[PDB]
RNA sequence: ACCGAACGCCGGGUUAAGGCGCCCGAUGCCGACGCUCAUCAGACCCCAGAAAAGGUGUUGGUUGAUAUAGACAGCAGGACGGUGGCCAUGGAAGUCGGAAUCCGCUAAGGAGUGUGUAACAACUCACCUGCCGAAUCAACUAGCCCUGAAAAUGGAUGGCGCU
RNA sequence: CGUUCAUAGCGACGUCGCUUUUUGAUCCUUCGAUGUCGGCUCUUCCUAUCAUUGUGAAGCAGAAUUCACCAAGCGUUGGAU
RNA sequence: GCGAAGCUACCAUCUGUGGGAUUAUGACUGAACGCCUCUAAGUCAGAAUCCCGCCCAGGCGGAACGAUACGGCAGCGCCGCGGAGCCUCGGUUGGCCUCGGAUAGCCGGUCCCCCGCGGGGUCCGGUGCGGAGUGCCCUUCGUCCUGGGAAACGGGGCGCGGCCGGAGAGGCGGCCGCCCCCUCGCCCGUCACGCACGCCGUUCGUGGGGAACCUGGCGCUAAACCAUUCGUAGACGACCUGCU
């Protein structure tokens, strides 16, 4: 028979195999569409969630009940020290898909970066790219390098740049800079690829990629919550006190006759640590890091035109379970997926 | 049953020249070219005569629905000729009981904004089928003129602005509002 | 030893039939430019008929289910596999001889590629009937790589034009060369036209 | 954009059937898809024959729509159809296709030798023509 | 449990009933004549599925008509007088209804098809012309197709598919 | 019937159907036992559509509204006995 | 009592998207049916539908790039050319390509005109049951001798160096220098080659695919796992990190 009293279903199927993510670092599953017209630039960057705080601001949406009223507002800080572009990488369009084509790397690559090409740096002789960077200091190679580029200049449709973080600069314990491909959307493929060739071994700071008051999309892996029961996982109803075998369950799995249980029925498994792609996180601020001229310029961070104190965003006694954010940072409105120290795309 | 042959003529006049590449009548003359492919109709377009004076459309072994194209092709060819020679001018008056229908072309005859229909804040921007050009009329007050060579493109573009101006959720017996097509004509009579 | 058929202008299940039977006799067959293949009956009709097939799926665990390929290559290969004994070893062995393609890629772009006339639209449909192009049908049903296939194939046809042009030039040279030479080859060429060539 | 038409007195080659390889001048069309046909000179009897089989020639001899065999015979022999047919490319390339089929295994060999050589004397001449066209381009 | 056919072990030949795109042995015949297109096509004893009633979808039949004495459609012109005709008054002068149901002028208009009126009025619907110019229309009937035609796990002309 | 008007909406006298969410018929299956009602929880499916999308209809002036289509995407609630 | 950290609540706070095909319907052109008609052939608008996008997962599915075991016994990667010796089998000339049309096509040549030796155009001339034809084309299938003709500078040495084109899954060609050697196709003369005595798996792709073994030349010099650690993780494994 039917269900007496309707209700919506618990959860959404459009997120599942509610499984422990395969990746740690959040993949950009789809970059935006390049056009022609507008200059080359990266489409994304890589950060580290330090923590959170309030912000106060005037708010100018006419019509509201909050118009030119101050509000408080949550933000995240994302420690986002400048990236280094190490490699480039061309993609060719095909009827199968989007085949990767021709990957150049720079002459020098930092150990920060080379770490990531080993499970175990302590043990490793550290021999990666040794026989490659030879190319960058002879005639024969340097000619092949040009042909390797000029091939991409003819064929490839999409060119992303490889970069890596500057793990060095973060308080975080790990030394293994995350690598990443980051897509260059801009002018023609040649122009694109020339821009990348200029950027090789070079810094790329946050401001170059994102601007203030700009909606971005955070991607990152959820805060992980081990195995969990159907109740905390799917937010199904707790059964009532009297319930002889368990009450944090789902009474009936399925009906009788399609006599399997379905994927659509709420079961118990991994809660959290999924891969997730949030969208529309505004950027309330992009802070310049610490630096010097004669003494420090710590002021410039948490300072405003209406505070003008000497504060850093670093709260008293450091960001908790993190450290001092000394570098430049983005201050998204709201929460972002995932936990302190997490690599946040 | 099958019918051993039906066929029909079209007197092309001396003002016009017509060709045909295969089954693809091309008509040019005063106002310009007008092509039309009839791949999809399965006929023998015999253009014949010195001075190329007439098109002729055969149809061998036609069953009822097959034969009926024969004429329709021919008819489309007249209307091609007509537009080349004369042009099409679809006049459409605006009709309203209260809110006057403010029209204003934009690019040339391409865009048509249509403000204050029924007092609606929403303005109906209506592009044309390319090849046509709307304009506003002088002499007659609430009245557009859609001039163009291709009958189809004109009429379609008319309809578009006929249909834009409909009323939702009210009784259209009563609420007789909009642009509607008053007269189908030509750009010059002869 | 290999059959390369230009899938273009065939009838989906008509060509499949021939291919199946060939493939089971041990002929390595390659079909190619499947998206050209065209299915009898009008489009809307067939889109609806694909949309049935997408409605089909195991309730409890769709993931196990009838695997609705969207790519017009696969779609052809599915309909051959419906005309094979594919659970057996011999049916799966056969199916490993069939090779199919979305458009026509490098090993067979430069191959004289056959046609089966018994599968051919221009032979088997009456000319007053409608028919889907598979390409369209795939497209609307979820296939991605239409444009990519198209835009590679423009680049194929341009390259082929050139090949053909240059062929034409050699053929013209041959014709001229025979006319230059004729008198010193007369008492061969004669014999080839007494035993039935050249005429 | 048609050229050959089923007329009274059009000559038809019979692609297949009993009387394949024979000419035949349509006397008269019985039906949508069937003609009453004759081949007086060609050794084919006054008989109905469907269109299915009779692919039709550029010739059309002239007699009346229901003739009496003598008169279509006369028409035939006047126009010398049988000569004219045999000097057509078509009938020549039938004969050609007949003569390759007749080829004895000895003749086959002979031919093979001949063409082996006859191709060689062209291929060199083609080479030259190519070499000379390259010199003009330079 | 139907249809064929009834069994020792085998070689060759032939059959029945059913078959012969491919799964699958056999049409890989230049097989023949039609009909038919379905945004729910159809596709073979038992059998596993539909009806009444519709359809200018098409294809056949049957019977009547029409008509150069000038048609058929298409637009154009008139549609009256005896007459508020009789019954009915609640008002029916053609027009809620009902018995009537003829004559004049007629070229021709019904004691009137509707629309509308308290009731009229007004509008509307034959006979003939002009442009026009040869064929055209009605009623039945039956074949395929469609409408009629709604159920629950995803789904079954056996499947793929087939025009 | 609906001022009038058969068919906006209805529909007698008659008649043809579909459906198995009613109940009957029936007794094929199970009596070396298929846990016998509700409610609770959870999923999914159907459409014969209450609502929402886009639409045709009216005895639709607007407002409210019935009648019908495409349509099962999303919903369809808290309590007294 | 009050409570850091942590978990955690519409009991706090943040985020939640764009296309395409079209359905019903309304239409355009427009015949059938001299008029009329959304429909027949053709064209349009069109939606909580449908399919895709974003989003999640990622195939007994692929990719590009890195590093590739100095050694104390090592062991391998290329290159070219040799000897045996298991195993796995199929095969038993090639075809190196226009696009497409079908109530139409194919090729020439432009005298003439436009565009970037080509492309497009018109005009003319040829074919068209297709001979510039897959009914096709290419290729030959015994070996050698010498001693004439027709044909003749062609072929080779896994001959050697340069310049190209090819990215869809390139995997293949092409064109240019120099060294040495030869006289091959077509007709004939002129002999000879175990002629194994009528009789089967012959004839090739083939130096085939895989595995173990003997030679030269030039190159190489590891990561992974465990243990240890971490807590962005965790039932256990797994994961994320650290360690001259
Ligand atoms: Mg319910
Ligand atoms: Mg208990
Ligand atoms: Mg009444
Ligand atoms: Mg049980
Ligand atoms: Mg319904
Ligand atoms: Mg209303
Ligand atoms: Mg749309
Ligand atoms: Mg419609
Ligand atoms: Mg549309």
């Amino acid at each position: 028979s039917h269900r007496k009293f309707s209700a919506p279903r618990h959860g959404s199927l459009g997120f599942l195999p509610r499984k422990r993510s395969s990746r740690h670092r959040g993949k950009v599953k789809s970059f935006p569409k390049d056009d022609p017209s507008k200059p080359v630039h990266l489409t994304a960057f890589l950060g580290y969630k330090a923590g959170m705080t309030h912000i106060v601001r005037e708010v100018d949406r006419p019509g509201s009940k909050v118009n030119k009223k101050e509000v408080v507002e949550a933000v995240t800080i994302v420690e986002t020290p400048p990236m280094v572009v190490v490699g480039i990488v061309g993609y060719v369009e095909t009827p199968r898909g989007l085949r990767t084509f021709k990957t150049v790397f720079a002459e020098h690559i930092s150990d920060e970066c080379k770490r990531r090409f080993y499970k175990n740096w302590h043990k490793s002789k550290k021999k990666a790219f040794t026989k490659y960077c030879k190319k960058w200091q002879d005639d024969a190679g340097k000619r092949q390098l040009d042909k390797d580029f000029s091939s991409m200049k003819k064929y490839c449709q999409v060119i992303r740049v490889l970069a890596h973080t500057q793990m060095r600069l973060l308080p975080l314990r790990q030394k293994k800079a995350h690598l990443m491909e980051i897509q260059v959307n801009g002018g023609t493929v040649a122009e694109k690829l020339d821009w990348a060739r200029e950027r090789l071994e070079q810094q790329v700071p946050v401001s170059q990629v994102f601007g203030q008051d700009e909606m971005i999309d955070v991607i990152g892996v959820t805060k992980g919550k081990g195995y969990k029961g159907v109740t905390s996982r799917w937010h199904t109803k707790k059964l009532p006190r009297k319930t002889h075998r368990g009450l944090r369950k789902v009474a009936c799995i399925g009906a009788w006759h399609p006599a399997r249980v379905a994927f659509s029925v709420a079961r118990a498994g991994q809660k959290g640590y999924h891969h997730r792609t949030e969208i529309n996180k505004k950027i309330y601020k992009i802070g310049q890091g610490y630096l010097i001229k004669d003494g420090k310029l710590i002021k410039n961070n948490a300072s405003t035109d209406y505070d003008l104190s000497d504060k850093s965003i670093n709260p008293l006694g450091g960001f908790v379970h993190y450290g001092e954010v000394t570098n430049d940072f983005v201050m998204l409105k709201g929460c972002v997926v995932g936990t302190k120290k997490r690599v946040l795309t | 049953m099958k019918t051993i042959l039906s066929n029909q003529t079209v007197d092309i006049p001396e003002n016009v020249d017509i060709s045909l590449k295969g089954r693809t009548v091309i008509v040019k003359g005063p106002r310009g070219t007008l092509r039309r492919d009839f791949n999809h109709i399965n006929v023998e377009l015999s253009l014949l005569g010195k001075k190329k004076k007439r098109l002729r459309v055969d149809k061998w072994w036609g069953n009822r629905k097959e034969l009926a194209t024969v004429r329709t092709i021919c008819s489309h060819v007249q209307n091609m000729i007509k537009g080349v020679t004369l042009g099409f001018r679809y006049k459409m008056r605006s009709v309203y009981a209260h809110f006057p229908i403010n029209v204003v072309i934009q690019e040339n005859g391409s865009l048509v904004e249509i403000r204050n229909f029924l007092g609606e804040k929403y303005i109906r921007r209506v592009r044309m089928r390319p090849g046509v050009a709307c304009s506003v009329s002088q002499a007659q007050k609430d009245e557009l003129v859609l001039e163009g060579n291709d009958i189809e493109l004109v009429s379609n573009s008319a309809a578009l602005i006929q249909q834009a101006t409909t009323v939702k959720n009210k009784d259209i017996r009563k609420f007789l509002d909009g642009i509607y097509v008053s007269e189908k004509g030509t750009v010059q009579q002869a | 030893q290999v059959l390369v058929l230009d899938g273009r202008g065939h009838l989906l299940g008509r060509l499949a039939a021939i291919v199946a039977k060939q493939v089971l006799l041990g002929r390595k067959v390659v079909v190619v430019r499947c998206e050209g293949i065209n299915i009898s009956g009008n489009f809307y009709r067939n889109k609806l008929k694909y949309l049935a097939f997408l409605r089909k799926r195991m309730n409890t665990n769709p993931s196990r289910g009838p695997y609705h390929f969207r790519a017009p290559s696969r779609i052809f290969w599915r309909t051959v596999r419906g005309m094979l004994p594919h659970k057996t070893k011999r049916g799966q062995a056969a199916l490993d001889r069939l090779k199919v393609f979305d458009g026509i890629p490098p090993p067979y772009d430069k191959k004289k590629r056959m046609v089966v006339p018994a599968a051919l639209k221009v032979v088997r449909l009456k000319p007053t009937r409608k028919f889907a192009y598979l390409g369209r049908l795939a497209h609307e049903v979820g296939w991605k790589y239409q444009a990519v296939t198209a835009t590679l194939e423009e680049k194929r046809k341009e390259k082929a034009k050139i090949h053909y042009r240059k062929k034409k030039q050699l053929m013209r040279l041959r014709k001229q060369a025979e006319k230059n030479v004729e008198k010193k080859i007369d008492r061969f060429t004669e014999v080839l036209k007494t035993h039935g060539f050249l005429v | 954009v048609f050229r050959r038409f089923v007329e009274v007195g059009r000559v038809a080659y019979v692609s297949f059937g009993p009387h394949a390889g024979k000419l035949v001048a349509i006397v008269d069309v019985i039906d949508q898809n069937r003609a009453l046909v004759d081949g007086p000179c060609t050794r084919v009897r006054r008989q109905a024959m469907p269109f299915k089989c009779m692919q039709l020639t550029d010739f059309i001899l002239k007699f009346p729509h229901s003739a009496r065999q003598k008169y279509v015979r006369k028409a035939w022999e006047k126009a010398d159809i049988n000569t004219k047919w045999a000097a057509t490319r078509w009938a020549k390339k039938i004969e050609a296709r007949e003569r390759k089929a007749k080829m004895t295994d000895f003749d086959r060999y002979k031919v093979m030798k001949a063409k082996k050589m006859r191709n060689r004397i062209i291929k060199n001449e083609v080479k030259k023509l190519q070499r000379a066209a390259l010199l003009k381009a330079s």
